[PDB]
């Protein structure tokens, strides 16, 4: 499945 | 053989139009099975493979929430990186994300990866140990330090080593009738004389799955290869050509290596 | 900013045979940024209902897309692909060669 979120840069 | 679960995300900023376009595609080996595209009234994750259409509404609701969260984060990130590099808002910019995990022949975890790019160049790269991030540009190190403080490598490593593997196995089970089926290539050699002195021999490989293949010309000169291309039905195509003196055509053989072949194949015109 | 010019391939899903049903393909790859224009041509006129795959990209971050439609090859009809990109000074035409 997709990761829940992506990191904020 | 080996298997993999890979996702590719693309976000492209629209300078004066508000929200950026966000597209996400998911792959199992060389087969696409899902898609999320925010160019819609109420964007959702949809199936792109027939073995995914029995999946329940709870699966699609959560992937949609994860995709929407990711797209919001990417939109903020485009705004921040434009500040980092002192870029004007006159232009449109791109932020891409690729990550995946791959199994070995034994079915267990072999490797994972994760990488970020801004306008087509490496912005942030997860190191092969899945334990630290690396940034090339000086500005990118601002994001690297944010992620080192937040222990982002530890969250990403947990996804790749446990979650990605557990769901890759589930997809291989749901679609094994067509995902575990090897399609060997159909191969034949053609001949078209350029002139009285020379002729072209072209070695064809058609309708094979997966995409990985090798075509080699060998003499009992330079070879022209083409990029492996999609046929449109899930198989791939490729050919390799060489210019040979007329009368000596039988001297050259073509060697074809593919995972669907019981043994490599040798061809003569 | 990195800009990459597109590779173009025009080809049929099956080996070409006059009078037999087939699929015309235009494969664009290795281009950057993602925004692109692609049209399939029949005797110079644009084919109406061409579909395309979902955007995705290669290991080197460059994008690829497949445009396709049903067609019927004949000895006299010529098919082509029309691609325009920021890297191009003018749209490029690639003719379909059934032997490639």
């Amino acid at each position: 499945r997709l990761p829940a979120k992506a990191p904020l840069f | 053989g080996s298997h993999s679960l890979k996702y590719f995300h693309t976000s492209v900023s629209r300078p004066g139009r508000g929200e950026p376009r966000f597209i996400s595609v998911g792959y199992v080996d060389d087969t696409q099975f899902v898609r999320f595209d925010n160019d819609a009234a109420s964007p959702r994750m949809v199936p792109r493979a027939p073995w995914m259409e029995q999946e329940g509404s709870e699966y699609w609701d959560r992937e949609t929430r994860s995709a929407r969260d990711t797209a919001q984060i990417f939109r903020v990130n485009l705004r921040t990186l434009r500040g980092y590099y002192n870029q004007s808002e006159a232009g449109s910019h791109t932020l891409q994300w690729m990550h995946g995990c791959e199994l070995g022949p034994d079915g267990r975890f072999l490797r994972g990866y994760e990488q970020f790019a801004y306008d087509g160049k490496d912005y942030l790269t997860l190191n092969e140990d899945l334990r630290s991030w690396t940034a090339v540009d000086t500005a990118a190190q601002i994001s690297e330090q944010k992620s080192n403080d937040a222990s982002e490598a530890e969250h990403q490593r947990a996804y790749l080593e446990d979650t990605c593997v557990e769901w890759l196995h589930k997809y291989l089970e749901k679609g094994k009738e067509t995902l575990l089926h090897l399609e060997p290539p159909k191969t034949h050699v053609t001949h078209h004389p350029i002139s009285d002195h020379e002729a072209t021999l072209r070695c064809w490989a058609l309708g094979f799955y997966p995409a990985e293949i090798t075509l080699t010309w060998q003499q009992d000169q330079d070879t022209e290869l083409v990029e492996t291309r999609p046929a449109g039905d899930g198989t791939f195509q490729k050919w390799a050509a060489v210019v040979v003196p007329s009368g000596e055509e039988q001297r050259y053989t073509c060697h074809v290596q593919h995972e669907g072949l019981p043994e490599p194949v040798t061809l003569r015109w | 900013m990195i800009q990459r010019t597109p590779k173009i391939q025009v080809y049929s899903r099956h080996p070409a045979e006059n009078g037999k049903s087939n699929f015309l393909n235009c494969y664009v790859s290795g281009f950057h940024p993602s925004d692109i224009e692609v049209d399939l041509l029949k005797n110079g006129e644009r084919i109406e209902k061409v579909e395309h795959s979902d955007l995705s990209f290669s290991k080197d971050w460059s994008f690829y897309l497949l445009y396709y439609t049903e067609f019927t090859p004949t000895e006299k009809d010529e098919y082509a692909c029309r691609v325009n990109h920021v890297t191009l000074s003018q749209p490029k035409i690639v003719k379909w060669d059934r032997d490639m």
